[PDB]
DNA sequence: TTCCCCCCCTTCGGTGCTTTGCACCGAAGGGGGGG
């Protein structure tokens, strides 16, 4: 055999120059087993010292899977081929996917393994597999056909892609199709077995057609834009008091019509914190008016394609976190709160990685564009430990945050 | 026809640039006419072979035998890859039991180069006692001194040696400088056969390693190690003891001091490194303090008895022990075996300018913990002097995410433990203060103060000093003439930041003091509130600060 | 008189924010072990 789509970067721009980091024993031993399997096939091809670029590579595992995969961080290539895969073979985006009451989530990653990669372009997709100590030298390999966690191979298989799903997509109408990396989405309003046993359906006309395949549904009608309620208290001291009124200047920059003269009415005097207040009738009806205008949707917040979403999170305690997906600072797009699961103890860091792949699939099923984020935790500790809990065949973009968060504001 | 025994590697260059022209240089010392000799013996073994005229070249002499400069040529040459980065740690080396030294010198000239790069390298210059012309010249084999010939040829030895390396994977064999080390666990009785068996493997493809020297030669002197059968030191330390200390020597001597303190337990540099603060000139000498003379004399008097550490071994687990040492100074030790190290170490960064020991502990462990995966591939089982429940209470109440792999705890003392915590909820019968600072950027004048709920009001003047240092100054006040349970309200939320956090040290004297308080205090309690709004006595306190 | 790698400790500078100060961070020069 077939033709093979030219790929080249944008003129005046280079290729990825990237290092690797150290990687455990078993990360090493699974890695070099896996390559030498995908040797034995023609999958991949070793390369002399001829070849400057390079790009990390790390080893992952999959839920209720022992068996190792690799993993090759491509977001640098990505960025570099900026043009090809958005342009010319861009993907749609549907509007609809987000009222579907189920969403499941499919691998098509040996589906790519059919097309072979650009003669031109195989240098670029240069990796190495490092050894412990540094005792031996790398082993370097590039890819020959069409690499998996690349931006440029969907947009080149989804022409095959169309008349692999075209009988599906006619045959049942009622079901929305997306495709992202490696990953398909497929939504529908149909109830859990028949949702499961039209999966099963899917599976086996994939295989039918050709791919090679060796709960997990999601639910976007379960989710909803968090509200800020103030609170409510049968006795009211003077610190409660004041606690609210910070909050509500905190949140008047989100709401312009939250007001707070009235309630400085109640701390005229210097007041001892413990001692109790009557509420006057102005107070609380200013207070009942300020929590009518907390169930107001915000005044001016539209979603701008041309920027790039902002994501954070903040650590509430009790393993609890909250999140705030959003362009302009204090106009929040998203808002959400994630909790604990069936591990009693088990890790933070984990608990970090689960909230950033949950954010990244709900930022990618509402938007289709990953947001980029503001993780609370220590560079050095997230680079070591993100591959040991991580269970994804692809990276977001994340900048870390080194200030005091006050947030108390999220968590009651 | 030429010949060719390994595969060839090609090469390009940067499009658009040719060939440059180079002035003369000065020849070598051991041979000033006897290059066009060599180069007729080059060119009856094949290396060299005459040409016409290609295109214009232009090289030098370099400054033994001779040497063609491509210094100008190395500029248009395709960019390679680097084989090896990272120097192996001898810590992270199996135990051999005997080694062997191969000479690779000549070897270097017997990697055939590529058929259409072979016009590229060629020397353009003739003799220098005699009167000639000048001759044609082009390398057959991989020049000297060019930007790509290290790559290619240890990638062509890599490709030799890797069928042997396949069926018996017991030998080791390393290639540093211009030899070939070899290390195996045979005994010289049979240590001997398998290295003449490598030799005749080696020969088949067209290299001979004849070597006498090092064969019987052990330590090896690597890199600064001194590498033996089964121990490893450092090469030895020399200890300047001149009296007077220019600031250039000091920092020659923490520089000596941080590289010894691989394998010597409990050195600190901590001291004798602050005295480099504010001083840049070398011809400055520094008067030596109290302090710095302790723990210099304290380093030196490790460095008299010599330890040497053990080679790992991949049938454990390594054990890390970290104990404190004051100022935020660490030192850790890992080991496979109790009283047999592997490696040690310190960490002693200031991470920050308000930090605490539990948050010092946490970014020690992480060094330690990146540094196994380096070197040896697997975490070590961490033996931290500090309580399970210190541990979580701190954990489960910050902000950043952060985990300790698989860690036990040991008791010796000093023990690592939060010095104060503050209340979560107002104190019942505790006086509530209301403070606020003011500060003028023109006059450089402030004002510090509170007001309680009694009525008790004070004011302190400051000069030059700003309104952080003016609202942290009057948190002190409140402070200082109190009650042991106190009520703090404050609105301006800088000063939150650095108490919430519950530093331990800090480098501004003010945030010292400030701990100084807190530690003797019992129950402290800080509550923000926003400014402007008069709200309590934050509006009274701000207008005796503002008048 | 090179240049680069690795490591460490200050100094410096521009962001991010608590706002012409203050905190955090990376990268620049010096000091070590070699080519
Ligand atoms: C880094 C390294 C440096 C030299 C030395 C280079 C130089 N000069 C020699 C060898 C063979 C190696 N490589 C390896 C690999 C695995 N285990 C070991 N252990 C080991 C190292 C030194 C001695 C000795 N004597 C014995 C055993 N060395």
């Amino acid at each position: 055999p077939i033709e093979t789509v030219p790929v080249k970067l944008k003129p005046g721009m280079d290729g990825p120059k990237v290092k690797q980091w150290p990687l455990t024993e078993e990360k090493i031993k699974a890695l070099v087993e896996i390559c030498t399997e995908m040797e034995k096939e023609g999958k991949i091809s070793k390369i002399g010292p001829e070849n400057p670029y390079n790009t990390p590579v790390f080893a992952i595992k999959k839920k209720d899977s022992t068996k190792w995969r690799k993993l090759v961080d491509f977001r640098e290539l990505n960025k570099r081929t900026q043009d090809f895969w958005e342009v010319q073979l861009g993907i749609p985006h549907p509007a609809g996917l987000k009222k579907k009451k189920s969403v499941t989530v499919l691998d098509v990653g040996d589906a790519y393994f059919s097309v072979p990669l650009d003669e031109d372009f195989r240098k670029y997709t240069a990796f190495t597999i490092p050894s412990i100590n540094n005792e031996t030298p790398g082993i370097r390999y590039q890819y020959n056909v069409l690499p998996q966690g690349w931006k440029g191979s969907p947009a080149i298989f989804q022409s095959s892609m169309t008349k692999i799903l075209e009988p599906f997509k006619k045959q049942n109408p009622d079901i929305v199709i997306y495709q992202y990396m490696d990953d398909l989405y497929v939504g529908s309003d149909l109830e859990i077995g028949q949702h499961r046993t039209k999966i099963e359906e899917l599976r086996q006309h994939l295989l039918r057609w050709g791919l090679t395949t060796p709960g997990y549904e999601l639910h976007p009608d379960k989710w909803t834009v968090q509200p800020i309620v103030l609170p409510e208290k049968d006795s009211w001291t003077v610190n409660d008091i004041q606690k609210l009124v910070g909050k509500l200047n905190w949140a008047s920059q989100i709401y312009p019509g939250i007001k707070v003269r009235q309630l400085s009415k109640l701390l005229r005097g210097t007041k001892a914190l413990t001692e109790v207040i009557p509420l006057t009738e102005e107070a609380e009806l200013e207070l009942a008016e300020n929590r009518e205008i907390l169930k107001e949707p915000v005044h001016g917040v539209y979603y701008d394609p041309s920027k790039d979403l902002i994501a954070e999170i903040q650590k509430q305690g009790q393993g609890q976190w909250t999140y705030q997906i959003y362009q302009e600072p204090f106009k929040n797009l998203k808002t959400g709160k994630y909790a604990r699961m069936r591990g009693a103890h088990t890790n933070d860091v984990k608990q970090l990685t689960e909230a950033v792949q949950k954010i990244t699939t709900e930022s990618i099923v509402i938007w289709g564009k990953t947001p980029k984020f503001k993780l609370p935790i220590q560079k050095e500790t997230w680079e070591t430990w993100w591959t040991e809990y991580w269970q994804a065949t692809w990276i977001p973009e994340w900048e870390f945050v080194n200030t005091p968060p006050l947030v108390k504001l999220w968590y009651q | 026809v030429p010949i060719s025994p390994i595969e060839t590697v090609p090469v390009k260059l940067k499009p658009g640039m040719d060939g440059p022209k180079v002035k003369q240089w000065p020849l070598t010392e051991e041979k000033i006419k006897a290059l066009v000799e060599i180069c007729t013996e080059m060119e009856k073994e094949g290396k060299i072979s005459k040409i016409g005229p290609e295109n214009p070249y232009n090289t030098p002499v370099f400054a033994w035998r001779k040497l063609v400069d491509f210094r100008e040529l190395n500029k248009r040459t395709q960019d390679f890859w680097e084989v090896q980065l990272g120097i192996p740690h001898p810590a992270g080396l199996k135990k051999k039991k005997s080694v062997t030294v191969l000479d690779v010198g000549d070897a270097y000239f017997s990697v055939p180069l590529d058929e259409d790069f072979r016009k590229y390298t060629a020397f353009t210059i003739p003799s220098i006692n005699n009167e000639t012309p000048g001759i044609r010249y082009q390398y057959n084999v991989l020049p000297q001194g060019w930007k790509g010939s290290p790559a290619i040829f240890q990638s062509s030895m890599t490709k030799i040696l890797e069928p042997f390396k396949k069926q018996n994977p017991d030998i080791v064999i390393y290639q540093y400088m211009d030899d070939l080390y070899v290390g195996s666990d045979l005994e010289i009785g049979q240590h001997r056969t398998k290295i003449e068996e490598l030799r005749q493997h080696l020969l088949r493809w067209g290299l001979t390693t004849p070597d006498k020297k090092h064969q019987k030669e052990p330590p090896f002197l690597w890199m600064g190690y001194e590498l033996h059968p089964d121990k490893w030191t450092v090469q030895p330390i020399v200890l300047p003891e001149k009296d007077s200390w220019t600031v250039n020597d000091i920092q020659k001597l923490v520089g000596k001091l941080n590289w010894a303190s691989q394998i010597y337990p409990g050195i600190k540099v901590r001291q004798l490194s602050k005295l480099l603060r504010g001083t840049k000139a070398l011809t400055e000498v520094i008067p030596l303090t109290e302090e710095a003379e302790l723990e210099l004399a304290e380093n030196r008097e490790i460095l008299k008895e010599p330890v040497h550490g053990v080679y790992y071994d991949p049938s454990k687990d390594l054990i890390a022990e970290i104990q404190k040492q004051g100022q935020g100074q660490w030192t850790y030790q890992i080991y496979q075996e109790p009283f047999k190290n592997l490696k040690t170490g310190k960490y002693a960064r200031m991470r920050g300018a308000h930090t605490n020991d539990v948050k010092q502990l946490t970014e020690a462990v992480q060094k330690i913990t990146t540094e196994s995966i380096v070197i040896w591939g697997k975490t070590p089982k961490f033996k931290l002097p500090i309580q399970k429940e210190t541990w979580e209470t701190w954990w489960t109440e910050y902000w950043q995410a952060t985990w300790i792999p698989e860690w036990e705890f040991v008791n010796t003392p000093p023990l690592v433990k939060l010095w104060y915590q503050l209340e979560k909820e107002p104190i019942v019968g505790a006086e509530t203060f209301y403070v606020d600072g003011a500060a003028n950027r023109e006059t450089k004048l402030g004002k510090a103060g509170y007001v309680t709920n009694k009525g008790r009001q004070k004011v302190v003047p400051l000069t030059n000093t700003t309104n952080q240092k003016t609202e942290l100054q009057a948190i002190y006040l409140a402070l200082q003439d109190s009650g042991l349970e106190v009520n703090i309200v404050t609105n301006s939320q800088y000063a939150l930041g650095i108490i919430q956090a519950q530093p331990d040290k800090s480098e501004s004297e003010l945030v010292n003091q400030i701990i100084e308080q807190l530690i003797k205090k019992e129950k402290v309690y800080l509550a923000w509130v926003p400014a402007h709004k008069g709200i309590g006595g934050n509006e009274q306190v701000d207008k005796l600060v503002s008048a």
